[PDB]
């Protein structure tokens, strides 16, 4: 990620038992590269409907290049 | 308003009058209603569909040859079978016959090969995985004649209604939520899978082209000419560094991976690349990194699987059988045991009834030859017999590795150790003859890739034996047998 | 528009009041429009007329299929009475044979033998049959029911009987259609049809072919229609007859011609690839020597020029219905306690055949040179491969008898021979059925000398006499006369 | 569709069909044989405009139906030791 401007390949995945620092590495990578942290756990027009969840988070941080986590795909 | 776009897009008269049919209703309904906007986007599906504009095909097969052999290394028995189809595709403008089917283990390169045919003819490329969609991809390419791949048809089993997308008796008209029929002819298809467990209606229209595995010389040239450059440019390693010598790649292939393809070799090379890059930024002393066949253990880890055979031939029971499995070729350790009891058999390990019949076949082989082996002649009721076959074999393959059970029983009774660099295979009769078997190339690639150095095959496969093209034969000491007495004279490490 | 065509050229009364009934439903909705258009697009008139020149039908059956003379004569009988009476209300043509014979194309050559339109319906939202009727649009089609070996299942017998074809209902078309005046031709790979259907069908047996007949078929009706779908044009490619004899003898062994089509298609593919990748040659000629340069070495072989010293292994003939088939019956005699052991996927009919054969052997211990205590001191294992049918099970009984005499006395069976028959306790040899289908298999696999029972002698005057022209046939009646031919030493 | 003049089947032809081409207590196979025989006569009418009165006796039938499928009773070798035909 340092030399190549934009990795288009696969994605870092963190799999461990519940309790090791797999969430805190989002904090540490976030203040390691410089980008911003956004966490998104997992578990259209109309009445008034909000936008999509991901762009709701992109509005939540308001920057183009976040460290957008995706927690708990297994759940 | 909106009609002045669809009037020049040249869809034919049916979709033209349907488009005008809900279009004038749209112009005569409220232009801001919800259902009106559903019709707006509904027409916007129909602006997408390319009812014209064939992309040009290319007829000169010389540059088709020179565009296939510049990207994939050594699939010489496949490229002839692909240039059959591109040759008749060159002369006849529109083949309505069967469709290319590519079957092999995963990692061989089938998704890349269907990607390469699109570069060969000139047409575009859209891959459609399988686990409306088709008009979404035909709209996604924006052209009339793509190379619409259909990957993992084996992992497909709308239920299976794609068989009307294949036959020309149905491809003059295919409608589903658009309810205007499309002319899906002149849309060339290529389908891939991982086994020939294709559903029986689909198998009618598919030319099976096999893609067997690669060997160590062939993998070495693949990694040396076509993998290290694309990995060195997807991590942007500069040119004057990362000299990976050949013996290092030979140790990666021999010690750190086991597959018929080159998928895992990509993982190991990519991990090697980024560890080298990390050692380029965490220091400014060295700039030229060389990795020979020695220092991988200081660089990549520990030798995860084994290759050599200094492996204690005093195993009394187990032999090594070959198995033309569903995922290709594989080694297999067949084990037998003989316990005191009453004479009852015991089947273990996905033994269908055909392998039961070959077990009692091998039992009658042994009982016919009791006294000239030194066996106690009444073993068939003093001592029970347990025979074990680890799974993997397709039920058509079945009684392959039948004589592995016979040498396993002779070895388990007399206590004579089977020498453990012998990859036996075959299909036994009752009386002691060894019948032919198919798929000899997968069994020999698996018998070479695990480093076995002596293979016993039946006598009536001196026919396919010449057609293994590579130097597989040159370092394997393949020699056929026909009776069970040539097997018992060789695969045991004592005379009998 | 809609209303100006609901009369639909003397469309009958019932669907006129139904069609106007949902038209006045339309007066007070898209599915209503389509529901009208289904009942308008199915035909109600326009019988495409038959061609009663039956000699012309003779001339048009010989242009599409080469040598099915018994099948062609039977079809022309059905077309003769089909010509005189306008509607035969009897049983339907049933084409039965192994896969790769001109079934699914014989029905195509019937539709251009009468004149009615061909429709195929494989058997593996309106109803399916009326969907096909709307596909063709004629009152009197030819609706091929294929693969009856494979919507509820047996509910198509209302399409065949007279009582349900003067009016045929539907779940989602609401009216009655007359499926009379609709000629049917039904094909199947085999005989085991569900039980009510097996009575309404007159079975026509398309047997296998021979080497000469496959040679003429490949020389007249296969190479042209394979060339014209690949556009090789008359002098770009010639194939000798010996080359096709090498494709028929060596690189396939199958009672149909489907595999011959695959190899010839592959051959044309590689010839085109040689013609565009190269520019010096323009005429590619292929003989029996250039042939393995274009394909593999072999796939199977034949000949029985191998060793013959196969003690206890004769070559039975098996009447599987998916082609006649060879068979390698094997028996062994091991030291033991006399307990007989049979294997090879079949049930108890082989048991009484085996025990019959073993009593036949035990009655002849003296003049065969066997120690007479073998029935209790030596166990016997008798094996036969799985290819057979439940009927014609006790075929290859004397295969088991010669197998036991061979393995006991240690006398090798000559490997060119092939036997068949059913054995009883006195050594007499009963008749067997399906003699043509077995003898074509024994012709194709390269067998020289065949033994048949004496009481099937009259069925040799049914065989196409090129087949008997190559087989040294000996009919026998006693097993003591089998034991002077099938072995290779006097006994 | 055979009117009353053109096909005539003897007594001895029917005795040959019954004695040589069928084995059951009923008459179903007699119906199949006379059906197939009649439509073979129809084929031997519409394919040849010369002949009209097709005659069949107990001699000219094996070209219609082929050879005798099943056999008749006992005029063969009466050795057959230890066999006895039971009912
Ligand atoms: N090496 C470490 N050093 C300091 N704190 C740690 C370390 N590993 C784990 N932790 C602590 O454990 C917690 C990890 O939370 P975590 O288990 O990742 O939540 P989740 O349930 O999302 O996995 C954090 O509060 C972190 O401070
Ligand atoms: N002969 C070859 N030349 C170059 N690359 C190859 C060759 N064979 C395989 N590959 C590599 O293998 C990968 C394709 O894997 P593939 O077998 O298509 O996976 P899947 O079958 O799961 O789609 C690609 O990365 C391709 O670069
Ligand atoms: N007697 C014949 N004469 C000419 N061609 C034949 C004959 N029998 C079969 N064929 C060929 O068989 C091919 C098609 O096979 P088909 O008849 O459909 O068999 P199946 O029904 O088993 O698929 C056609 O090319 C057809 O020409």
């Amino acid at each position: 990620q340092s030399r190549v401007s934009k990795i288009k390949g696969p994605i870092l995945c963190l799999v461990g038992p519940p309790g090791v620092g797999k969430t805190s590495l989002g904090q540490s990578i976030a203040k390691a590269t410089g980008r911003q942290y956004v966490r998104m756990a997992l578990g259209r027009r109309t009445i008034g409907s909000m936008p999509g969840k991901l762009i709701q988070k992109m509005a939540k941080v308001g920057v183009k290049n976040p460290l957008f986590l995706l927690d708990e795909i297994d759940k | 308003a909106l009609k002045r776009k669809i009037e020049a897009a040249k869809m034919p008269k049916d979709a033209r009058e349907k488009t005008e049919a809900e279009l004038q209703k749209l112009k005569m309904m409220s232009p801001m209603s919800a259902e009106a906007t559903v019709v707006r986007g509904y027409i916007d599906w129909m602006l997408q569909v390319p009812w014209n504009s064939r992309s040009k095909v290319k007829k000169d097969l010389v540059k088709a040859q020179e565009v296939l052999d510049t990207d994939h290394y050594g699939l010489e028995r496949v490229k002839d079978r692909i240039l059959e189809y591109l040759a008749v595709q060159s002369r006849v403008s529109k083949i309505k016959g069967p469709i290319l089917c590519l079957v092999g283990p995963p990692g061989v390169g089938k998704t890349s090969l269907g990607q390469s045919i699109a570069k060969a003819t000139g047409r575009q490329y859209v891959r459609m995985a399988l686990g409306g969609k088709l008009i979404q991809k035909m709209a996604k390419v924006g052209v009339k004649n793509p190379l619409f791949l259909l990957d993992e048809i084996d992992k497909m089993a709308p239920a299976s209604a794609l068989l009307e997308v294949l036959d020309p008796e149905q491809n003059v008209a295919f409608n589903h939520y658009l309810e205007v029929d499309y002319d899906l002819s002149d849309v060339m298809f290529v389908a891939t899978s991982n086994s020939m467990n294709i559903p029986a209606p689909l198998l009618d229209r598919m030319e099976v082209i096999r893609l067997s595995g690669y060997t160590e010389d062939e993998k070495l040239n693949i990694a040396k000419q076509h993998l290290l450059p694309k990995q060195f440019e997807r991590n942007a390693i500069k040119k004057g560094e990362l000299t990976i010598d050949d013996s290092a790649i030979m140790s990666i292939i021999r010690y750190y991976t086991r597959e018929a393809g080159v998928r895992s070799l990509e993982r190991e090379i990519s991990k090697l690349c980024r560890k080298a890059v990390k050692n380029l930024l965490m220091d400014k002393t060295v700039k030229h990194i060389e990795i020979n066949g020695d220092n991988l253990k200081d660089f990549l880890g520990v030798q995860k699987v084994d290759y050599g055979r200094a492996d204690t031939e005093n195993r009394v029971g187990q032999v090594t059988g070959l198995a033309w499995t569903e995922v290709g070729g594989d080694l297999l350790t067949i084990e037998t045991a003989c316990v005191p009891g009453k004479g009852k058999l015991t089947y273990t390990g996905s033994l269908g009834e055909v392998m039961q019949e070959s077990i009692q076949a091998a039992l009658t082989v042994v009982r016919a030859r009791a006294d000239k082996l030194g066996i106690n002649p009444d073993f068939y009721e003093k001592r029970d017999i347990h025979v074990h076959v680890p799974e993997g074999a397709t039920p058509k393959d079945g009684p392959s590795a039948g004589i592995a059970m016979c040498t396993a029983l002779v070895s388990c009774l007399t206590g004579n150790p089977v020498r453990a660099d012998v990859a036996m295979t075959g299909e036994i009769t009752l009386r002691g003859l060894v019948l032919p078997i198919g798929g000899l190339k997968e069994k020999l690639l698996a018998a070479h890739r695990g480093g076995i150095k002596v293979v016993l095959i039946p006598d009536d496969n001196k026919r396919d034996l010449e057609e293994i093209p590579d130097n597989v034969i040159a370092d394997l000491e393949i020699h056929p047998v026909k009776r069970i007495d040539d097997v018992l004279a060789i695969a045991l490490e004592h005379p009998a």
